[PDB]
């Protein structure tokens, strides 16, 4: 955003005509050549790779505006932050509906992949149905749950700030929740029930974490094995707020 | 300016989901308030059977406009809910009523003497007498959602 | 045998044909078999008992209510807060007779048990 | 949380939280009111509407404009107020107990003169 | 009131303040409507309803648009006209008979064909 | 109806309706169910969930994806298809037996196997 507001200075100095929002004509054409050298090369050239990580400053959400636009339609996805959802309590911001990516499942490990494949689809049905929640015991069975599901998950990937997670570690942790191993336990305390857990694991059960590691699968035993460490660790966990409880 | 009408748009975009859901909301409790209705319509007329031998909440158009009317009209010319006794001066009933709710203002009603119905969704038109009271109850909670 | 109709007024609870029905009613103790005289009678706080053809007699309460009785072979009663025995357990009715009108329902749950 | 401490940020973004969540329902209130809210939503917006009014305080510098004067309120008196409005100890005062004070002490004082 | 006398003044405001207050209510009775507003506001809403479809007039060179011919109102009927619409006095009418009209007689002549 | 002809627009625009309708009742289905729908409403239902169904057909290119060869329909085939569903004819069959085929004559072989 900066950079390109720099170009736009040189460009009205040297007394280059002026286009939308004042910039010159190759504004885009700026992005585009940085951008594109970003690239995975063939097994031929070696086969290396050089990922890009580019930042837009939009305005009062204003993905509209002409700089946002460009770069948008050069790179593979984006990740587009909210301030409300930040003001609100979701960090990372990061806004479920209008966030993509272009590469999707071929950049993620097969473990990651069969537990966060719906993932996106139960949480588009929780916003859609988010509306009906504050009604509470007015709906059917099946809403109701998903609406106490949705309110999990969306608790699982709020995450703080200089800790990031290894990847075993994220797919146990999305694992517990689409499964519905969080619905006994409140909503409030999802967060440190999630830390406590992974704490367990990696002491105790870290054949858990190196089998994923090398494996790139959750196995059939891996699955029995984690449900029984749960119901170990939930009559363990002492509930914050209010009575514990552990299953019914 | 913008700022205000995309501010207009977030308004006006929340308000629609709020509207249809307490739209379909409402289509829940008129199916549980019929299916009450189904069980206590049996029971009076066993009741007769036996004799012959011998709103709180708003947001419902011109639900209360109607009955208000007709009530006013009728008393001008021979002559229970927070909303109706509001009218009047110048409650807490449960959408879905028991009996243990109209229990005390009929036995009441009784010893006094002692001593809205539902034809389709958009169409309402405005010891045995402790089941009138509640039949009616059931018909003007259907006629309400 | 007789289509004994157990209704509440909140919902229908029973419609089986029981072979005779025993219960306690303000006039007396009245057994209504097969092929009685249509009468009309009020019950008191008290239980009654149902028996059909196969599997054990259920035993259920009736706090106020009436009985009915016609020509046609139709038994019918209603009650208005009638509990069975199932799973009531709590027998708060013994510590709930500290109350007049509390008791009189007491009574009628008591007496079940 | 490594400068100021778990304490102080826990208060801080609590109170954002609740502050964010009214001005989202300042469009459905403005339409239906507070009668659609759930029973928790309707504290929220009680407790939103008193943390709005207590932030506001009285300036050493503003005697001409006010009239009263100034109030300086220490870093303990912040954090424990803020501790108790979060957690919905002073929800039977009244919303012009808040308005226009310093320290947590003036609020009672004002609270039973109204 | 210097010029044009204080009860044209009076009058001429009084109708501005009602059809103010009507315009104000637009957003609300847009989604929600007529009913969810109170026993004074909904009086309100249909005197100004009834004033805006008065304010109507047929006009002597509109013969060809509207068909009927046009009319002139003085100043004196005017006045009292508008008078008696903001004390209430033409609750009972229709909206249809302030539809179009001139002189208070041919709004009740229009009253008694509907 | 003037390009293609009257019969085409019939049964393109009579197919739109069904799914439009089914489409509305989402809604209703999503909380309450088929169980409140009326009679007439019930079948519509079946039926445009067996369009929806009959509408998905296998790719030429998708050999790799699906496994099962790819299928080419003509108009004729087409048109006579939804004629027969609109009409009803196909309401014995189950949901299974329109999932990803191209002409009727598989829809009938796919129906005995299940």
């Amino acid at each position: 955003s900066k950079q390109a507001d720099a170009y736009r200075a040189i460009s009205l100095l040297l007394r280059r005509p002026p286009g939308r929002e004042a910039f010159p004509g190759d504004v885009f054409y700026l992005h585009s050549r940085l951008l594109e050298r970003c690239a995975k090369l063939s097994d031929e050239l070696g086969g290396g790779s050089m990922t890009g990580l580019p930042i837009i400053e939009t305005k009062a959400n204003d993905i509209s505006a002409f700089i946002p636009t460009n770069v948008i339609s050069i790179t593979d996805g984006q990740c587009f932050l909210e301030s409300d959802l930040f003001n609100q309590g979701v960090r990372p911001a990061i806004n479920v509906g209008v966030s993509v990516s272009r590469v999707g499942g071929a950049a993620q490990i097969k473990a990651m992949k069969e537990v966060a494949g719906s993932l996106r689809l139960d949480l588009s049905q929780y916003r859609e149905l988010e509306a009906f929640a504050a009604f509470a015991s007015d709906l059917d069975a099946a809403s109701k749950a998903q609406l106490d599901r949705g309110a999990r998950l969306v608790e699982l990937l709020k995450q703080p700030q200089y800790s990031p997670l290894a990847v075993e570690e994220q797919v146990v942790a999305i694992f517990l929740g689409t499964q519905g191993h969080l619905d006994s336990v409140p909503v409030e305390d999802v967060q440190r029930f999630e830390s406590e857990l992974l704490e367990h694991v990696k002491a105790s059960h870290s054949d858990i974490f190196d089998g994923i590691r090398e494996t790139k699968k959750l196995s059939e035993e891996a699955e029995e094995k984690l449900v029984s460490v749960i119901n170990e660790f939930k009559k363990g966990f002492x509930x914050x707020x209010x009575x514990x409880x552990x299953x019914x | 300016t913008l700022r205000e009408l995309r501010g207009r748009i977030r308004s006006a975009g929340s308000i629609k989901k709020i509207t249809k859901a307490q739209e379909l909301i409402a289509t829940s409790r008129i199916a549980k308030a019929q299916a009450r209705v189904e069980a206590a319509r049996p029971y009076a007329a066993e009741i007769t059977n036996m004799l012959t031998e011998l709103s709180d909440r708003g947001l419902c158009g011109a639900y209360n406009a109607n009955v208000l009317r007709r009530a006013e009209e009728l008393f001008s010319l021979l002559r229970v809910g927070r909303k109706a006794l509001g009218y009047f001066s110048f409650t807490g009933f449960s959408e879905r009523p028991t009996y243990e709710n109209a229990r005390e203002i009929a036995d009441t009603l009784v010893n006094a003497f002692m001593a809205t119905e539902f034809r389709s969704m958009l169409s309402q038109t405005a010891r045995y007498i402790a089941t009138r009271v509640y039949a009616a109850l059931l018909e003007a909670a259907a006629s309400e959602s | 045998d007789l289509n004994v109709e157990i209704v509440a007024v909140e919902r229908e609870l029973w419609s089986g044909p029981a072979t005779f029905v025993f219960t306690r009613t303000t006039a007396g103790e009245i057994g209504i078999l097969p092929r009685h005289i249509p009468l009309v009678a009020q019950l008191v706080d008290d239980a009654m008992v149902r028996v059909e053809r196969e599997g054990e007699d259920d035993l259920r309460i009736a706090v106020d209510g009436g009985f009915l009785s016609v020509t046609e072979e139709t038994v019918r009663i209603l009650v208005e807060n009638a509990q069975f025995e199932s799973e009531i357990d709590a027998d708060a009715a013994k510590e709930d007779a500290a109350s007049d009108d509390e008791r009189t329902a007491a009574w009628g749950r008591a007496r079940l048990r | 949380p490594a400068i100021v401490g778990d304490e102080h940020y826990r208060v801080a973004q609590e109170v954002i939280r609740i502050l964010q969540r009214y001005k989202d329902l300042q469009d459905i209130i403005a339409i239906l009111g507070i009668d659609e809210l759930s029973e928790e939503d309707k504290q929220l917006v009680n407790r939103a509407r008193r943390i709005e009014r207590f932030l506001s305080q009285n300036m050493m510098a503003a005697e001409q404009f006010t009239g009263q004067p100034g109030s300086t309120v220490p870093l303990k008196e912040t954090i424990e107020a803020f501790d108790k409005l979060t957690k919905g100890e002073f929800d039977h005062l009244p919303e012009q107990a808040f308005f226009l004070i310093g320290g947590l002490d003036d609020l009672a004082k004002k609270a039973e003169s109204l």
